[PDB]
């Protein structure tokens, strides 16, 4: 993965995760907030815990990219809603919640 | 070792000091000076968090993006470029909010 380097918030994956250009119920933080552990609403849909080493070892880097693109159930699809380059930056955000 | 809330208050006071001057037309040296002092305070906040508050890698990079804009505000105050001070303050405000929304999602927080 090409990890994102800190920079201008207008180009940042965190501004997108925080809902820029999305309705609230399609913003990553609405379901995967609380530092990646999941929110009340997210948990009701069954979000995993991004901070859990157990969860992180259940997926490869490529599977993270593929599942953000395609969605699955209550997890919306994001292909066409952000660039392939932003999705890859986003896979790094997902990975980073488990890094101390 | 500072706490999270303490660091947050250490950034809040210069933040509002910064905010009060972004909508001016002015170039007062004492104001340009207060701006660079406020920017240095906010930067010290991110460096102090790194030194003492370990959470995860995203937490750290989010602080870096606050620091990115804070340093740009310092650079723009020095060049007496207040259009740029304004734009960088707006983007720094987004950087504060990104972390708030991601790590304290179910609570309303300033800015
Ligand atoms: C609630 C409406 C959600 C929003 C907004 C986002 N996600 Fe999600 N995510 C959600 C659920 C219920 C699940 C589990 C899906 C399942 O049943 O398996 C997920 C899962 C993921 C995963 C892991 C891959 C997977 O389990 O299929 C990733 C990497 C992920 N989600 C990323 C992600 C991103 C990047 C989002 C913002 C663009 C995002 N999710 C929003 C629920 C919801
Ligand atoms: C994550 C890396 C953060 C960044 C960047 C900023 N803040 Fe923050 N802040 C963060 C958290 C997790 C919390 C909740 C802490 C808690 O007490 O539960 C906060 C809170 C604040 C507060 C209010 C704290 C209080 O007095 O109760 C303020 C005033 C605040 N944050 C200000 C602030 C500003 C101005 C920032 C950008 C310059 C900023 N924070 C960035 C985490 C993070």
């Amino acid at each position: 993965l090409n990890e994102h380097t800190a920079g201008d918030t207008t180009k940042s994956p965190y501004t997108i995760y925080a809902g820029l250009g999305f309705a609230v119920q399609e913003s990553c933080y609405y379901c995967h907030g609380n530092g990646g552990k999941g929110t009340t609403e997210g948990l009701i849909f069954g979000v995993p815990d991004f901070t859990s080493t157990e969860f992180q070892s259940s997926m490869t880097d490529k599977q993270i990219i593929d599942h953000i693109n395609k969605g699955k159930g209550k997890m919306p699809s994001y292909q066409g809603k952000m660039s392939p380059e932003m999705i890859e930056k986003m896979a790094g955000v997902v990975r980073n919640f488990a890094v101390k | 070792a500072a706490t999270q809330q303490e660091i947050m208050k250490n950034m809040w006071d210069p933040f509002q000091s910064m905010r009060a001057v972004t909508g001016l037309m002015e170039l007062t040296s004492g104001q340009c000076t207060q701006l660079s002092k406020d920017a240095a305070a906010i930067l010290a906040g991110v460096k102090e968090s790194h030194d003492s508050i370990s959470v995860d890698k995203n937490y750290k990079v989010l602080n870096d993006e606050v620091a990115y804009h804070a340093a740009n505000i310092d650079a723009a105050a020095k060049a007496n470029d207040l259009e740029e001070v304004q734009v960088q303050f707006r983007r720094m405000t987004i950087a504060c909010r990104n972390c708030h929304k991601i790590y304290k999602t179910e609570q309303r927080l300033v800015p």
